[PDB]
């Protein structure tokens, strides 16, 4: 289940042990699974209000949506969570294919006269 | 070239045999059949010569005899490229259609049949193969010309 997004049903397994305790396994598995929603949030999102967000995990209010709305963005606004959403830089590299596709164009012509 | 000089017609009338070898130089370069019927041996001898040259002549014919300016920093009609690749593709077609004619009858006579037999019509193989290479040298030189000067201009 941790393999797909299975994700409450992993939480009710969390507490739906039937063989022993396994308390410090699951409370790594509580963690490793914080920061993984707490990535999730970081996807393109709207305007999430202080409530949705803050009752994915297990929480009512404490500050632990200070730890993570301070820890990331999705920042603390007017019942408001922020989307950053950018993802702009990085296309438009020609120059990176002209020193590559130089490499692999000379690649090209050196098995193909060159007698090997 | 071949530089020549007279020999005298009176050691002939002697039968004396002139011009005295002593060394393994002369006898190096064999005589043309047409001057040996002409006066060749009977009045006339040959010369062995060669040349005199240096590197200050050697370069400076040798780095100007042919040469590009910046004329494969240029792009060569970009338009027409494409339509010459399509000029060759498509001819190229019905020549491998021929090659798709021409395997066909081996198994069959001796490859030296296939060999006199073909002097009356064209061959897939070897016509083929050239176009290949045009194909590819055409597009290669033209593809990373073109990649340079994107980096290097601005």
């Amino acid at each position: 289940y941790l393999m797909e997004g299975s994700y409450n049903k992993v939480f009710l397994a969390k507490g739906n042990i039937p063989a022993e305790s396994y308390t410090f396994f699951i409370d790594i598995l509580l963690d490793t699974i914080r920061d993984e929603i707490a990535g999730c949030i970081e996807k393109a999102y709207e305007k999430i209000l202080f409530t949705e967000a803050t009752r994915i995990l297990f929480f009512n209010t404490p500050k632990k949506m200070t730890d993570y709305a301070k820890k990331r963005g999705w920042v603390l606004g007017p019942n408001n969570y922020y989307s950053f959403a950018s993802q702009q830089q990085k296309p438009e590299d020609t120059t990176i294919p002209s020193t590559e596709l130089a490499k692999q164009v000379i690649e090209y012509a050196r098995q193909l006269e060159m007698i090997v | 070239i071949d530089a020549f000089r007279l020999i005298n017609a009176n050691m002939m009338v002697l039968g004396h045999e002139p011009r005295q070898t002593t060394s393994n130089l002369g006898h190096l370069n064999k005589p043309s059949i047409q001057a040996l019927i002409h006066g060749l041996n009977r009045h006339y001898y040959s010369i062995t010569i060669n040349y005199r040259k240096n590197e200050l002549e050697q370069k400076m014919l040798l780095n100007l005899h042919k040469k590009s300016w910046m004329e494969g920093l240029t792009l060569q009609d970009y338009s027409e490229h494409c339509k010459h690749n399509e000029s060759v593709v498509k001819e190229m077609l019905e020549l491998a259609k021929n090659y798709n004619k021409a395997v066909e009858e081996e198994d069959k006579m001796t490859p030296e049949q296939l060999a006199i037999k073909n002097v009356g019509k064209q061959d897939p193989k070897r016509h083929l193969e050239e176009h290949v290479d045009v194909l590819m040298t055409s597009n290669i030189v033209q593809c990373l010309a073109a990649m340079l000067d994107t980096v290097v201009f601005k």
